[PDB]
């Protein structure tokens, strides 16, 4: 049984980024010394990155000290090297080069990088140990003795290193606030028990953080307590079954087993939708159920009784007649049958959707009149087995049975052609096809059909009514659709079961309506037109018969009316499927129920409800065809134990059952399925217009004309994201996607009632904690996107040879790179070019007409420069490298590949960025080339250094510092270190946990960890087997 | 249980033509949650103080929890209105009020409902009362609307001591919650309160509202370490920087005075910096669970209240159960608490009253000048996502030391 | 809550039996009228209301009847909203009659199948109340003819005093008259217009028919 995989445990850092060293300096220089170097010097390992061209890269877990791997981690390469590939994942499909990836795919890829970013994040920080350091380094402080790897400590705690130098790096942290290392306080008051959790100022990363926290709060608010489980429990058990309350204090009880009726209902429908047009896939568990019921039963089928009992009528051996060997032969001497019967019972519970249907079997095979016996006998079984199916149509065919069977000896009120005298009572399953005859008894003349309008009055008049029952428990609720919280209804009357011993009570429902039928028959073979033509003899057997068998001593009837209720509870509780009920009918005509239906999908807004669902949507009514003759044998033997003590009985019998845990476990699911749902939805609707307000972040983010096609492409991929995550092989949302298009997740809970009464039911749904951490994600992503090498603005190619450090990653964007520009020209057009007419130099048509050298300021829509690459290395690229045409290319945001050279001499950037130039094709385009000198600790002289590409936007963010461990930043100046990044540790004022989003992710502060036992909830109480 | 009338208010707007919101904040509302159940909202609250409350739509918790009651107040005039009206925006997912939809086509007629300053009767809309199981969750949310909008302060909380005929069941049970905040608790309350169509078993009943005595006992002075509920107090940890966050704490020291009978107070909180209170909060989110069951003394007599919420129906009066409401600013409380301290002999002033009141200052001053200074831009522009409120408000006034001495004698 | 179902609660409003109680009917139909198939909550409707306007007419003021409203209030099954049924159409008489009012020809002490069935007839009709009322609560009449003591369930009025005639006055108990009468067409002021009284003549004609000659 695949149980969902909540529970997943972090220990050792919380953070899904790494500080970065890129490039240390080996002895740098001769007339000198590397200050770099010191390092190894005094043996110690710096705690923090210290050398030249430091960095912060992407990486899932990478501080992750745990024993438990998820597996589903994101990570990504130093800007430094080529990250192309995390970017092309998705949908890139058709543009197989390496190299490249396809712009328009972005969004939807970077979308999913983050949804598993916070899937392979969800994790229970859990604590360790703790040490009481006192010593020189530490101020007695409170650090986290990881079992194992010292190094982790240093990295997680800077604060603990000693200043040997007087550096860039010694520096800042000789201007932080020291204390705030390690553990502040730990939380426990109970005297001899370990903490429940510990405060501890750790390196850690406020956005995962948030992302653990968020869940952490999902699973406490699913965690319930020892007395709610008794509750649960006791009123599941509806006394019958007993567990031990224990009177102790709560030991940091996590449970997260209960869920809301709400998820139990759509894992319901998700369900029945996964359940593909073919009748019979409700007949393997409405068998098993029936197995399940049978083996569970203190009753008895002994029908061998029965024949004892007719064996005692003694007759003249003269008479051809034989009754008693008819029914016998019959009745398919077995006693394995019983399938046919116990399917009866457990489909009462289900008739929303799997139903018994009267069989054409059993079924007066002759037909004819009132010549043969046996044709009489075949609707005494018919007229008993009926009421027992959960056919609303049942009373129909049980008069038309016989209705049929008086075809000649008089003539009766029939319909149409249709509803002729001779068609069989079997087609007579629909309200509109209900017989006038039937429907007024009281005008079918009582002189001349006396005997069949008797039976139809008695059909009116002592037909079963339904009744109502309770199961489950009131704290939760029930995931009854659509039927009131905990109450079931049966068909049958519901007589309350007392503790006490046997008896055969035959004031039952069921009683009177076999003896009223033997009577009935009675009368039949008593009237005077029959008796007259028949040997005297044989109608006094006949009657002897009729009679003996309605003396018979049949518990069935009794067990019906008080037993079959509270079984049924029993059942409901730990049932594979629970329970579907849709309003059980009586006879009622103007209100039969013609199907339940399911709604995945509307278009646009459509309400069409009755007048479309009925033909367009998916009808959900399976049908069981059940077997008369079984049904009837049970109902007329039934009995059950000498030493019958149901209380007893039934503390026994039912103890195992309760004894599965399993079924708790299926509220976790449930759980995932709807928040599957919500983060579906609100993931698609940022890549399609969809009927739902969601946050749009991203739209900048350049994405292609998203189809139905692609979709449904992307929800797959989500889907089975989540499958993968917590550990699932059962199908979860899959369902809808096979319905040819899953893009609009409008669902319904439907029904039909022939007299076009649809019950349309709409779940809106609960809070996503999921959901709302993503769309965070989101949020800082907006700003924090360098630190994902992605990078912001468009770029302008220009000749830049100079003496001097212009970064490219930091550009103060002045030049006229708008529109409104000075000489700042726009070409978007397709194809269009002047070659060389009257001397004049091949020339572009600008936008609006006018052909212009190339030379200039040319604006270019990426695009358009896609579509017509070649041209444009022919023509322009010429004047790029060695003239002048400042080349605007609108990209938005893109990705880049860094470059680290030697200040000190002369480079030119033009080879790289022909190879940039040449490789942009239609369908892809390959990441930047940012080519930087590095910066330099001493006082050197100048290089020619030639670059090109400068962008609209500041992309230095991700940039953790330069140097460090030196005394003096000179030639190729940087900055360093952001104090932003530790707030409460940097600076003494702020008290770590305040409002950082979107602004900057944070890096050190207070993380909370905690000790959390899994207790099984069988262990939890204590058993009482004594039931 | 089903209280017929069951009549919520909808909050006024700050000399204001609309419902306080803009179009752009309600968008963002409806659009992007969907859901009309506390799910969302709670999962913001619930994050243990750590995050900060600030961002560029919701400036506070409470902010939220203001936005959320308009959202509410402006959004439920079309359904419940007269003849049924939705459009702009909201026209309703379902008759029975399933989810925040954005105007559904082919639908126009049923209008948008401009009114004014209005309760309403939840019950005398056919619909409404219809649906008695599906209304009883919104109701608790409701509640909560209206026990905020009532007043132009911080929540009007209630609270509940019957004294003597206590569980044995609650005891136990409660035992084992020892070691969370308020907050956690709170949170599985209102999810159970909720999640079943609401139960006469004063179990769940019961044991809130001893909780809030005991937090609000803990609070003010009356309960600590050494004077406890038969053990039961509450434990303000990290002595430091304000953030002393309210645990459950069992310890055995004394069992308090047991008082007469039937102890009933109702507080309000006078100062805008409630906003930034957790503690406060929370417990006025149990009080209204409390509600949901009981029909409380008809409320908070108009006395204390603006001109557009007297004579409202048959909430507030003149002659009945808690006629004046126990009021406080926050800052004068705690050294309130730390004077009983002391009046005890529990601890020495010397250091610890000096520092934690030097940090309750500080504490006073951010908050003050951060909700001002949010307050400037609604103070300007067409959108409210926040309580409304004057230089003046914030004054150590407001029958703070009341309140104190009326929750002391309470616990007699 | 109990009872999750919507066959019909009539739970009394007046003096109940031995308690606060409540009548809920069995799901069947009854076919004993033409062409009705009816549950029981709209025979005891008509029934109970039936005697309330009998006991209109004979209403004293001195003499002490056994219950003033003999009446029963309807809970489960109005999911209806309009007055589209019996049981819908039951309730508005049933709050008339509460109100105050008063039939023309009164039952007869144990009402015939005929008159049943003639009464029902005329019910199944149109035209349409100026008092409604919410589900909640009874509502009898704001103009304080009607006795209303404090009842349990039934607050008081309709809550929204509109505006309509009303007054106080007993029915004579005048006999079948066995004799065609005579009528002195006295004339109001408004004035129809020639082709339209002719039209509506036409319109309500018994004639054409055969004319008894007599003598001459």
């Amino acid at each position: 049984a695949n149980g969902p995989e909540l529970i997943i445990e972090d220990t050792g850092l919380c953070t899904s980024f790494m500080l970065l060293d890129n490039i240390p300096s080996a002895h740098l220089t001769k007339e000198l010394i590397g200050f770099t170097w010191f390092m190894q010097m005094y043996q110690m390992t710096p705690p923090l990155p210290e050398g030249a061209v430091n960095r912060i890269v992407c990486m899932t877990n990478w501080a992750s000290l745990g024993d438990e791997g998820r597996g589903l981690e994101v990570r990504l390469p130093p800007p430094t090297d080529s990250s192309v590939h995390a970017y092309k994942t998705v949908l890139s499909r058709g543009y197989i080069d390496n190299a490249q990836f396809n712009p328009l795919a972005l969004r939807s890829n970077v979308l999913l990088m983050l949804l598993q970013f916070t899937l392979s994040n969800l994790k229970i920080n859990k604590s360790s140990t703790f040490t009481s350091d006192v010593t020189t380094i530490t101020s007695g402080r409170m650090i986290r003795a990881f079992e194992g790897r010292p190094e982790l400590l240093a990295l997680a705690y800077p604060g603990r290193a000693v200043l040997p130098t007087q550096t860039k790096n010694a520096q800042f942290l000789s201007t932080a606030i020291a204390d705030r290392i390690g553990r502040l306080d730990r939380a426990n008051l109970i005297g001899g028990e370990v903490s429940a959790m510990v405060e501890c100022m750790e390196l850690c990363d406020a956005l995962t953080l948030h992302i653990r926290e968020t869940y952490i709060m999902l699973l406490r608010s699913m965690h319930q307590d020892p007395t709610q489980i008794v509750q649960i429990v006791n009123e599941c058990a509806n006394n019958l079954l007993n567990s031990t309350i224990p009177i102790s204090l709560r030991p940091t009880i996590l449970c997260p087993w209960f869920a809301s009726s709400e998820d139990l209902r759509l894992q319901e429908v998700m369900h029945l939708v996964n359940i593909s047009s073919n009748t019979a896939a409700a007949l393997p568990l409405v068998e098993a159920l029936s197995t399940l019921l049978r083996s569970v039963t203190p009753l008895v089928l002994d029908p061998t009784v029965l024949t004892n009992a007719i064996t005692t009528i003694s007759e003249s051996t003269t008479q051809t007649i034989s009754p008693i060997s008819e029914i016998l032969r019959l009745l398919q001497p077995m006693g394995n049958d019983y399938a046919a019967f116990w399917k009866c019972i457990a489909s009462w519970a289900y008739n929303g959707l799997v139903t018994t249907v009267l069989s054409e079997d059993a079924f007066p095979d002759s037909s004819q009149s009132i010549t043969h016996l046996p044709s009489m006998w075949k609707c005494l079984f018919l007229t008993l087995a009926g009421p027992m199916t959960s056919d609303p149509h049942s009373p129909v065919k049980v008069f038309m049975a016989l209705a049929n069977l008086l075809a000649q000896p008089e003539p009766i009120a029939i319909g149409v052609p249709g509803m002729h005298q001779t068609t069989p009572a079997s087609q007579f399953s629909h309200p509109g096809v209900w017989p006038p005859g039937f429907l007024n008894p009281q005008l079918i003349n009582p002189q001349q059909a006396p005997l069949l309008r008797a039976f139809a009055e008695h059909i009116r008049a002592n037909w079963p009514q339904p009744s109502e029952f309770g199961y489950g428990s009131t704290l939760q609720g029930s995931a009854n659709l659509f039927i009131p919280s905990n109450r079931m209804v049966y068909p049958w009357p519901n007589q309350p079961l007392p503790r006490l011993t046997v008896a055969p009570t035959y004031d039952s429902a069921m009683s009177n309506w076999i003896s009223t039928t033997i009577a009935f028959f009675i009368r039949v073979v008593n009237s005077v037109n029959m008796t007259a033509t028949v040997n005297d003899l044989t109608r006094r057997t006949m009657t002897g018969v009729m009679t003996a068998m309605r003396q018979v001593k049949t518990m069935t009837p009794f067990y019906i009316q008080h037993m079959c209720p509270t079984e049924l509870s029993v059942l409901a509780s730990v049932t594979v499927t629970p329970p579907f009920q849709v309003p059980f009918t009586r006879l009622v005509q103007n209100d039969v129920i013609t199907n339940v239906l399911v709604a995945r999908v509307d278009p646009a807004q459509r309400g069409d409800a009755a007048v479309d669902i009925r033909a367009t949507h998916a009808t959900f009514a399976a049908a069981l065809p059940v077997d008369p003759a079984a049904i009837v044998v049970a109902m007329l033997c039934g009995q059950t134990e000498t030493n019958l003590i149901p209380s007893h009985h039934y503390g026994k019998a039912f103890a195992p059952l309760f004894a599965s845990n399993a079924m708790f476990t299926r509220n976790q699911r449930a759980v995932i399925t709807r928040e599957a749902f919500v983060c579906a939805r609100s993931a698609v609707a940022q890549c399609q217009d969809a009927g739902f307000l969601v946050p749009r972040p991203l739209d900048a983010l350049r994405q292609f004309d998203v189809t139905s096609a692609a979709a449904a492409e992307i929800m797959h991929a989500v889907n089975d994201a989540f499958k993968t995550a917590f550990d699932l092989d059962g199908a979860l949302l899959d369902g809808l996607a096979l319905y040819g298009d899953p893009r609009i997740a409008d669902l319904s809970a439907a029904y039909l009632q022939y007299g076009g009464n649809v019950v349309r039911e709409h779940v809106p749904p609960g809070p996503s904690h999921i959901h709302r951490a993503l769309q965070q994600v989101e949020s800082t992503f907006m700003a924090e996107m360098n630190l994902f090498n992605v990078a912001r603005g468009n770029l302008y190619l220009v000749q830049t040879a100079t003496n001097g450090n212009w970064s490219p990653m930091a550009p103060v964007a002045a030049p006229p790179f708008v529109r409104g520009g000075p000489n700042v020209r726009v070409v978007g057009r397709f194809g269009t070019i002047v070659p060389r007419p009257n001397g004049l130099e091949p020339q572009l048509i600008d936008d609006g007409n006018v052909p212009r050298d190339i030379a200039g300021d040319w604006v270019y829509p990426s695009d358009v420069l896609q579509v017509s690459v070649a041209v444009f290395r022919d023509y322009v690229w010429p004047m790029v490298k060695a003239g002048r045409t400042r080349v605007l290319v609108e990209l938005g945001h893109y990705v880049y590949t860094l470059h680290y050279y030697d200040p000190q001499i002369s480079l030119d950037e033009a080879p790289i960025l022909e190879e940039w130039l040449s490789k942009i094709n239609p369908a892809g385009i390959p990441p930047v080339p940012f080519c930087i000198p590095i910066p330099q600790v001493y006082p050197c002289i100048t290089a020619r250094r030639v670059h090109y590409a400068f962008t609209s936007e500041n992309n230095n963010d991700s940039l953790f510092s330069t140097n460090a461990a030196s005394i003096d930043t000179a030639f190729g100046e940087n900055a360093a270190v952001s104090p932003l990044r530790w707030p409460g540790l940097v600076d003494p004022n702020y008290r770590v946990g305040t409002n950082d989003l979107p602004n900057r992710i944070t890096l050190y502060n207070s993380l909370y960890r905690y000790n959390f036992t899994y207790p099984t909830l069988d262990g939890i109480m204590y058993v009482r087997s004594a039931t | 249980m089903a209280q017929r009338q069951f009549f919520g208010l909808t909050y006024n707007f700050y000399g204001q033509p609309a419902p306080l919101f803009d179009l752009n904040d309600l968008q963002e509302l409806a659009g992007c949650y969907a859901r009309p159940w506390t799910s969302r909202f709670s999962h913001l609250a619930i994050s243990t103080g750590s995050l900060p409350v600030w961002s560029a739509r919701y400036p506070s918790v409470a902010s939220r929890n203001i936005v959320v009651n308009t959202l509410l107040g402006a959004h439920l005039n079309p359904f419940a209105g007269g003849q049924i009206t939705s459009h702009q925006g909201i026209t309703w997912r379902d008759p029975v009020l399933s989810s925040l939809a954005p105007v559904p086509a082919i639908q126009p007629p049923p209008v948008w409902a401009v009114a004014e300053n209005v309760l309403l009767d939840s019950n005398n809309y056919p619909t409404y009362v219809l649906n008695l199981s599906s209304m009883w969750p919104i109701n608790q949310d409701v509640h909560i609307m209206t026990m905020w909008a009532l007043s132009d302060q911080g929540p009007i909380y209630h609270l509940e001591v019957p004294v003597d005929p206590m569980p044995a069941a609650t005891t136990a049970a409660l035992m084992a919650y020892t070691g969370v905040p308020i907050a956690h608790l709170a949170q599985t309350a209102y999810r159970f309160a909720g999640q079943l169509p609401q139960s006469p078993d004063s179990t769940m009943v019961s044991t809130i509202r001893w909780l809030s005595a005991i937090w609000f006992g803990s609070l003010t002075g009356r309960l600590n370490r050494s004077r406890t509920c038969n053990g039961f107090y509450f434990e303000f940890a990290k002595p430091a920087l304000n953030p002393d966050q309210a645990v459950l704490k069992w310890n055995d020291g004394a069992r308090a005075a047991p008082p007469a009978a039937a102890q009933s107070s109702y507080i309000r909180c006078i100062s805008p910096h409630w906003q930034h209170q957790i503690v406060e909060v929370a417990g006025a989110l149990m009080s209204q669970s409390v509600t949901a069951v009981t029909g409380l003394p008809a409320l908070i007599d108009e006395a204390t209240l603006p001109a557009w919420s007297q004579g409202v129906a048959n909430l507030t009066g003149n002659g009945q159960g808690v006629v004046p409401c126990l009021d406080y600013n926050p800052v004068p409380m705690a050294a309130a608490r730390h004077l009983q301290w002391r009046q005890d002999g529990l601890i020495t002033a010397a250091q610890e009253a000096q520092l934690n009141n030097d940090y309750t200052a500080y504490a006073l001053t951010i908050e003050r000048h951060l909700t001002a200074m949010l307050v400037a831009n609604p103070i300007a522009a067409g959108r409210m996502p926040i309580q409304p409120f004057n230089a003046a408000d914030f004054g150590q006034a407001g029958q703070t030391a009341a309140a104190v001495a009326l929750a002391q004698a309470m616990f007699v | 809550a109990n009872l999750a179902a919507g066959p019909t609660v009539l739970e009394h409003f007046d003096s109940p039996t031995y308690g606060p109680h409540l009548l809920l009917p069995q799901t069947g139909d009854v076919l004993g009228y033409s062409s009705s198939l009816i549950s029981q909550a709209a025979l005891l409707m008509v029934e109970s209301v039936m005697d309330a306007l009998r006991d209109n007419a004979n209403a004293s003021a001195s003499t002490a009847v056994t219950r003033l409203d003999q009446s029963y209030h309807p809970v489960t099954s109005f999911d209806p909203s309009t007055f589209n049924t019996l049981l819908q159409r039951a309730t508005n008489l049933a709050l008339l009659a509460v109100q105050g009012v008063q039939s023309e020809s009164a039952i007869p002490a144990i009402p015939t199948m005929s008159d049943v069935r003639s009464f029902v007839a005329r019910l199944m009709a149109e035209g349409d109340p100026q008092q409604w009322f919410p589900y909640r609560v009874d509502q009898i009449l704001y103009w304080p003819e009607s006795p209303f003591v404090p009842p349990i369930g039934p607050f008081y009025a309709p809550f929204r005093p509109v505006n309509f005639p009303f007054t106080t006055g007993s029915y004579t108990v005048v006999p079948d008259a066995s004799r065609p009468l005579r009528l002195l067409p006295q004339y109001r002021n408004a004035t129809i217009t020639v082709q339209q009284a002719d039209d509506a003549y036409e319109d309500t004609a018994l004639s054409p028919l055969i004319t008894t000659h007599g003598f001459c």
